[PDB]
């Protein structure tokens, strides 16, 4: 539709990198209850953005696809918007297509995340149905250490994520790999994108250079850049 | 016992108590339980909840053995009683002040800081003092007034009472003595406890539309700025300062500002004191918030209106205003606009701040902020103003700022009285015409009988030297009547007095608590009855009233003050009807009071109802609604009057802010500007600053209340200030050849007064700083006569020389001399 | 080991305790000074953050990173050189070829800018 | 305009202890043609207000076809005597039976420590028999 | 949330009997192009209902659940809403539960049938 | 035993010439909750000890509402950051300025020439937050 509720001059904004793409652009997420919004006036919105008249070109980045409004587990309702951060260096302000969908896909009950995970589900033989998380626990970590104690590790099966982001990050990977490795001491685990542990930088890490060696300033310094196998402004 | 305390048993009588001294109102706890039982060091084996099995951290407490007492009851027995703050309670969360921190000490116990207290009447007959019944004073003072009706009118008969509320006044006591002045006497002749003619502080900001009490504590939680004009809250209004006021410069209340106002910008706090002097508070500001939060406008003393007109035309040039608030409810801005009119440079040049301190604190106060709106500007005052230069005019200037800058009505904001005491008035509407100066009457001979009460004006009176000169005189008189009788009936006596007052004497009573310097002349003493003694109802500087529980016997005889007033009532009444003159007995009617409870139903809870006669009160026509009982279900938060509504479920629901609809109290609902001259100091006063030294500032101490009635029985009290203090600078200090805890006599035209010698830094040069009030030197024999057009006095405004009496070695070996000012 | 109440649990096991005394084996992107970034640290940071890894910290200064890897010529191997390699041609894997041996078209995959993964 | 809200009052209910456990109190909220309740429930719940995050308050207007409910003091509930359409005051209006197609709407309180105040300041849901919760 | 779209007098109106239960109970569909509304006078919208002020008891059954805004094979918005008929002899204007859904049930691409097969 | 006095340790400080002149000495006392200060103050008052009868010792502990407070070598005085209640070291803890009703407790020293040892054997005045000194 037609119109924006404006974020509030003293509404909450909390930080966020992109869930996405490598790049990591900078975002702010401006948080407020539903029933209150921001004036056009600069100084009375959390933008500081003058809308009593037309924006100019670069103003903005702003579409209702980049707000939302999110059920709390108080039942308590807030506006959200999730907006790239002008003085971030990464973007200086850029949103892609893909980031920029993130306060959609925020989790709402009536929204794009209508059909998130809410609690564990079991196929019970011929059927879907919910179960308590003690359940899922006694019948997972039940079957890992029955395996464990008649196959060993080896009967113990991943494919995870060890990517960042999103589905990824430092606690994640820590947490997950600890589990697989340290605990349950497994080597049946593959990655998310390959299908055993390895690397996709074997060679030029045997050859002393770790692939991400260098400055996204780098780009701005060079005479000529190579894109190999790489399709830059969709990836 | 120096080193322990008995604790409180699990199951304790617990009642409610208001603090009995300030204006804040804090709530108490009264812990009440017979002497050989304790509580047990488990926090739940103890009325506190808390856990004295290994040391407390800090905040969870505030105890200590000033905090507790044992009190001997009517029947005998002995009960251990701890009176300490209530952490639940909205106006304190728990805090107590050094002087409501001492209640428990200066409740009656026959051995303790109350050993003094009046507990029969007091009589002196002619040359020497001895009890007597209550049925012969009653004779002798309804005699008296009686015999002074039928010749002289009720213009014989004179008074100086309380209108104020906590211990020594609240809405049963006021309503008491007013019925009694007012409706039965019907008296003109009456004075106020702090003031010398029955008049108001605040007529000025009522006849603009503002009541001096116009917002909530809160309301200094959510300002953008807080001004403290004539004011050190810090000693006068401590937890004001520390519960609300400290948490918003410290940027705790910051979030609920925002939470309020979504689209508003808050900067940091910041405060502007109006002080000729740096108080503590200044100088704890400044530790709290940093020197550049803070602002100092150190007056000339007596400019506070050039400050305020300087200030004004300042925001109305810069058009730091309210333009549409102005026009929709406002009557004489142009006008005031003209009469106001002062440029900085005069206005520097008169106060003697610098233009940019000026300019910087309207910045600050009234600039719009970058969202578009106003600051929320509290602007708080007290005695400094109200004491002032012309207390009409001050208050003239300080509202046509104030309703300019829509200061009043917005959360946050409020032009307010910081307050002194409690409130607690209801009463009949003063039965005179005329602005009747009391003191310069008895002075100059007039009256019968004068009863002070519940107040000292020998400590507090203005020019109180020639008061106490004229006083003794006059009592001396009866005193040298009264000798000659031998063997006279009460009539005869009543007879003998009533002819020495033809000649020139005065019969002179005091209803009391303690004798005080009052008995120096008093003829007639009567023993008062305090809260926890006796029910008692009041309202702090936010109107919540609250009902402080009896919880112990008075001493001996000792009466709450309405049932006084009752006493006296129904012995006029008597006396007329033996007398054959039933329309005289009729006046008297309306004083069938068995406890203190039917003060509160007579009074308070009649104002406005249909059938009532005229009834100024605080609690409005909803008083009503008010009740002993469902002030208990509140607690120590009560409500804030007026009552809007009540009823079992909501309980008693009242009134936050004023003037948040922009209608005012007055003919139109407009607020309404005044012109202030700026005419100098009064001539009078300005003929003491002509002829002699030092500025002779006074008010009040911390750690002293008022005409320290208790604090003279206080061990502690009197080893810390024996005497009344003089704050000096130390270059006028050594110029006069004296130091810490030297004696001095202060004089000038007025009087001649006495103090320790306090060098302190902070003082200027030509200017010092006494406690006023006090048992050991007072100060106000060196205040001048002069009143604005109400009456009111210009206390904070007199001058005189400083000559050493001598260096007091026991005060250099007992006392600190040391800062109190913190850093 | 999984004490853990909130996320930031799992970033003082893991990333913040790589290389630290009384470790166990850490391969981490923060490498041994990862203990130097906190929370607290990254939240005044914004969305710049620090490159990694981190070389300083103090609260004057905040985290001190690193721009380009390798600019004094020292490479991550036994010698500190950078190390050439053998590159065969070899044409297309047999399984490969035999495809484009029986079939028309060679199926290219990849990514559109609107669709994520 | 700009404003996409609606421009509720800020009403005043009554001080937070004043509430008795289970004892509704009345009041109109946003004006005086919208009865509302506010009860302390004794034992927290999401989104209660007070000092036991358990006071909670509704329209009383049937979402069905407007008949002003009763509370029950034994169940926590709202009941219409309608269509017989009962909301669970424990679970932010939530229908247990009826023909409603809304939740009871939920009365939004600020509460302020400080003064202990409960604050009437906007409306969850749609008020029966209105086009907006503010006329 | 805390506000509904009027339809307006001149609003298109159709018939339909109630998706489910064998009792049949009658409704009407006002359909309406997304970016008109009806006034809160009574004579101003389709409804005939006076929504300057409160409403009383009986006078409507109407809440979100019984509005939505399709989205046409032209592209085009439009509110509907869908409610039962006061002049309905089966249910003299009730709604059931069940029925009262109806409008939330319509296919759009964003609401409750949003999984349509297509 | 229906004894009347606390049974206070008696804690060892160090010898009187360790002390220098207004550089104050931290201990515990009459537990290790208990935070104490000792100062030579550099010139005689009532009741000081050692050989200039300059030392005197305290409870550090605000009594109004238990900050330990700092003692601040220019003023000797020991100042509450909570309240701003400020005792004066040369006073015995009289209460300059303050929200306290009670002086700060002094540590009662015994001076032994024999050995020049300072020993904690009692409290004047009751320290924060205890029912007694001795817990
Ligand atoms: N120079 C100078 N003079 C001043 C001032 C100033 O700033 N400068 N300030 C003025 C001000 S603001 C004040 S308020 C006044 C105060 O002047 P006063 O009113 O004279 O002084 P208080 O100490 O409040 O007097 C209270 C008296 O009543 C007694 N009392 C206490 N409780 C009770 C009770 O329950 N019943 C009865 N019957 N008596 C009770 C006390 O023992 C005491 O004598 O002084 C004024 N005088
Ligand atoms: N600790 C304690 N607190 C009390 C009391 C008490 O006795 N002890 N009494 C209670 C009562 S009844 C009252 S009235 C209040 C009083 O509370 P305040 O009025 O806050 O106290 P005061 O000390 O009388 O005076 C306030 C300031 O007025 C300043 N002043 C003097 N002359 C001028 C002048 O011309 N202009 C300006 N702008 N300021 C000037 C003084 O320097 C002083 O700091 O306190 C109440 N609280
Ligand atoms: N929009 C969007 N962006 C994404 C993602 C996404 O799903 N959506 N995914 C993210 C992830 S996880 C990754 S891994 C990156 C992928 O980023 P890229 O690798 O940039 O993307 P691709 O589309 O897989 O392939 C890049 C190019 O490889 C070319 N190519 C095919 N075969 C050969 C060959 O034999 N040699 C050479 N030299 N080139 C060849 C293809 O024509 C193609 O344009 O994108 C990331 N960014
Ligand atoms: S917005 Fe997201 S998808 Fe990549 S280009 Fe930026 S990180
Ligand atoms: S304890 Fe008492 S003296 Fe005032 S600051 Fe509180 S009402
Ligand atoms: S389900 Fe049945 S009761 Fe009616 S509204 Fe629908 S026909
Ligand atoms: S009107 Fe309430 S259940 Fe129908
Ligand atoms: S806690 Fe020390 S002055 Fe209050
Ligand atoms: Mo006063
Ligand atoms: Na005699």
């Amino acid at each position: 539709n037609d119109r924006i509720t404006l974020p509030p001059a003293n509404a909450q904004r909390t930080n966020m990198t992109c869930h996405f793409c490598i790049v990591g652009c900078g975002y702010h997420v401006y948080k407020w209850p539903e029933l209150q919004e921001g004036g056009r006036a600069p100084e009375q919105n959390a933008l500081g953005l003058d809308f009593r008249k037309q924006l100019p070109p670069l103003a903005v980045t702003l579409t209702p696809a980049m707000t939302n409004v999110v059920t709390e587990h108080n039942g308590r309702r807030y506006n959200i918007m999730v907006v790239p951060d002008k003085a971030c260096v990464v973007n200086s302000g850029l949103s892609s297509t893909r980031g920029g969908k993130m306060a959609s896909y925020m989790y709402t009950p009536t929204g794009d995340g209508k059909q998130r995970l809410k609690a564990p589900r079991l196929y019970a033989a011929d059927q879907w149905v919910d179960t308590t998380w003690d359940h899922a626990m006694a019948l997972y970590a039940g079957l890992i250490k029955k395996t464990l104690d008649k196959d060993g590790p080896q009967g113990v099966f991943f494919s995870c994520f060890d990517h960042g982001g999103a589905g990824g990050g430092f606690e994640n990977t820590w947490g997950t790999g600890k589990l697989m490795f340290s605990a349950i001491q497994t080597p049946m685990v593959r990655i998310h994108n390959r299908p055993a542990y390895n690397s996709e930088c074997h060679a030029t890490r045997e050859m002393g250079i770790g692939e991400l060696n260098n400055a996204y300033e780098d780009a701005q310094l060079a005479d000529v850049i190579w894109s190999i196998g790489n399709n830059p402004y969709e990836s | 016992a120096n080193d322990r305390i008995t604790l409180p048993p699990a199951n304790a009588q617990r009642t409610n108590m208001t603090c009995h001294f300030c204006i804040v109102g804090c709530g108490y706890h009264v812990y009440k339980w017979p002497e050989l039982q304790e509580g047990g060091r488990a926090p739940e084996q103890n009325a506190l909840g808390l856990d004295f099995r290994k040391q407390l951290p800090p905040l969870a407490v505030t105890l200590t053995p000033a905090m507790t007492n044992v009190v001997t009851e009517h029947n005998g027995r002995r009960y251990n009683i701890m009176v300490v703050p209530d952490k639940a309670c909205v106006v304190n969360s728990g805090l107590s002040s050094t002087r409501g921190g001492k209640m428990a000490s200066y409740m009656y116990t026959p051995t303790g800081d109350g050993k003094q207290r009046l507990k029969a009447p007091r009589l002196y007959a002619a040359d020497q003092w001895v009890d007597t019944t209550w049925d012969h004073a009653m004779a002798l003072y309804a005699g008296l007034i009686k015999k002074t009706l039928d010749k002289d009118g009720p213009q014989g008969v004179f008074f100086s009472c309380f209108d104020h509320g906590g211990a020594g006044g609240g809405f049963e006591n006021t309503w008491g003595t007013g019925k009694l002045m007012f409706s039965a006497i019907q008296t003109p002749m009456v004075r106020i406890h702090n003031r010398p003619a029955y008049n108001s502080e605040c007529h000025a900001t009522r006849e603009m539309g503002i009541g001096e009490l116009n917002n909530a504590y809160e309301d200094a939680q959510l300002a953008d700025v807080i001004w403290s004009i004539g004011n050190n809250p810090y000693e006068s209004q401590t937890n004001y300062f520390l519960n609300h006021w400290l948490p918003n410069l410290q940027g705790a209340t910051t979030s609920k500002k925002k939470e309020r106002f979504p689209n508003e910008n808050f900067p940091q706090a910041r405060i502007i004191f109006v002080d000729p002097r740096e108080t503590p508070s200044v100088a704890i500001a400044r530790h709290v918030a940093g020197n550049d939060r803070v602002l100092h406008l150190a007056i000339e003393p007596g400019t506070d209106t050039a400050l305020f007109n300087g200030l004004f035309t300042y925001v109305v040039e810069q058009g730091w205003i309210d333009k549409p608030f102005i026009e929709a409810h406002t009557k004489g801005f142009d006008d005031a606009v003209k009469t106001n009119r002062l440029s900085l440079d005069e206005c520097s040049n008169i106060t003697g701040v610098p233009v940019d301190m000026l300019k910087r604190a309207a910045e600050w106060s009234y600039k719009p902020k970058a969202s578009g709106q106003a600051p929320r500007t509290m602007h708080a005052y007290e005695k400094g103003i109200i004491w002032g230069n012309d207390n009409y005019v001050i208050q003239s200037a300080l509202l046509d700022l104030v309703i300019a800058t829509h200061n009043v009505g917005r959360r946050g904001t409020g032009c307010v009285r910081m307050g002194g005491h409690q409130e607690g008035y209801t009463r009949p509407p003063y039965p005179g015409d005329k602005k009747i100066y009391i003191d310069q009457e008895l002075i100059k001979g007039k009256g019968r009988i004068m009863t002070w009460w519940g107040c000292n004006n020998f400590q507090t009176s203005n020019n109180a030297q020639a008061l106490r000169e004229a006083i003794l005189q006059r009592s001396a008189i009866v005193k040298q009547a009264m000798q000659k009788a031998r063997g006279a009936t009460t009539e005869e006596m009543v007879d003998v007095i009533y002819e020495a007052t033809q000649n020139g004497g005065l019969f002179v009573t005091s209803i009391n608590l303690y004798p005080t310097k009052l008995a120096e002349a008093a003829h007639l003493m009567l023993p008062a009855a305090h809260p926890g003694e006796m029910n008692l109802t009041s309202m702090n500087g936010e109107r919540r009233i609250r009902l402080s529980e009896k919880f112990m016997d008075p001493p001996g005889t000792a009466m709450a003050d309405c049932l006084i007033a009752a006493r006296i009532a129904n012995a006029l009444r008597d006396m007329y009807q033996k007398d054959g003159k039933a329309e005289m007995a009729a006046q008297f009617e309306g004083f069938d009071w068995k406890t203190e409870e039917d003060a509160f139903n007579d009074g308070f809870r009649r104002a406005g109802q249909p059938g009532a006669p005229a009834i100024d009160s605080q609690g409005g026509s909803t008083g009503h609604l008010v009740t002993y009982d469902r002030l208990r279900k509140s607690g120590n938060n009560g409500v804030q009057l007026p009552v809007v509504s009540w009823d079992e479920s909501k309980g008693l629901v009242g009134t936050e802010m004023l003037y948040t609809e922009g209608k005012f109290d007055t003919d139109d609902g407009k607020a309404h500007f005044k012109p202030a001259p700026w005419n100098g100091l009064p001539a009078t006063v300005q003929q003491q600053k002509d002829k002699y030294r030092f500025w002779l500032n006074n008010g009040r101490n911390n750690e002293v209340w008022q005409t320290a009635y208790h604090d003279q029985y206080n061990s502690l009290m009197q080893e810390r200030y024996p005497m009344a203090y003089i704050e000096m600078n130390p270059d006028d200090c050594k110029q006069l050849d004296v130091t810490g805890g030297d004696i001095v006599e202060v004089y000038n035209d007025f009087g001649s007064t006495f103090a320790m010698v306090y060098p302190v830094a902070e003082i200027k040069r030509g200017q010092t700083f006494m406690l006023f009030g006090y048992v050991n030197g007072i100060q106000g024999d060196v205040t001048t006569d002069w009143t604005d057009r109400n009456i009111i006095p210009y206390y904070k405004g007199t001058w005189g020389d400083i000559r050493k009496v001598g260096s007091m070695e026991e005060f250099k070996r007992t006392v600190s001399f040391k800062s109190r000012r913190f850093a | 080991g999984f004490d853990w109440k909130t996320e930031e649990d799992a970033f003082n096991d893991g990333f913040r305790r790589a290389g630290q005394p009384g470790a166990p084996a850490i391969d981490s992107q923060g490498g041994s000074t990862g203990h130097l970034v906190t929370y607290d640290r990254l939240r005044k940071s914004g969305n710049n953050g620090v490159q990694l890894p981190v070389v300083s910290w103090d609260e004057s200064k905040g985290l001190v990173g690193t721009e380009m890897l390798y600019t004094e010529g020292k490479f991550d191997t036994d010698d500190g050189k950078a190390h050439f390699k053998p590159a065969p041609w070899n044409g297309l894997p047999a399984t490969v070829q035999q495809q484009k041996d029986k079939y028309r078209f060679w199926l290219n995959n990849g990514r559109n800018n609107e669709v994520w993964q | 305009a700009g404003r996409t809200t609606l421009q509720y009052p800020a009403t005043q209910v009554s001080v937070a202890k004043n509430l008795k456990a289970n004892e509704p109190v009345s009041f109109t909220y946003p004006d005086t043609s919208s009865p509302c309740v506010a009860v302390k429930l004794g034992s927290p719940v999401p989104g209660g207000v007070g000092p036991n995050n358990d006071i909670v308050a509704y329209s009383v207007l049937c979402t069905h076809m407007g008949f002003p409910t009763s509370y029950d003091k034994s169940s926590k509930t709202f009941k219409c005597p309608g269509h017989f359409t009962e909301f669970d005051a424990e679970k932010a209006g939530q229908m247990i039976c009826g023909q409603a197609t809304e939740n009871l709407p939920r009365v939004l309180l600020r509460y302020d420590e400080a003064s202990d105040a409960l604050t009437a300041v906007g409306v969850d849901g749609l008020i029966y028999g209105r086009q907006a919760n503010v006329i």
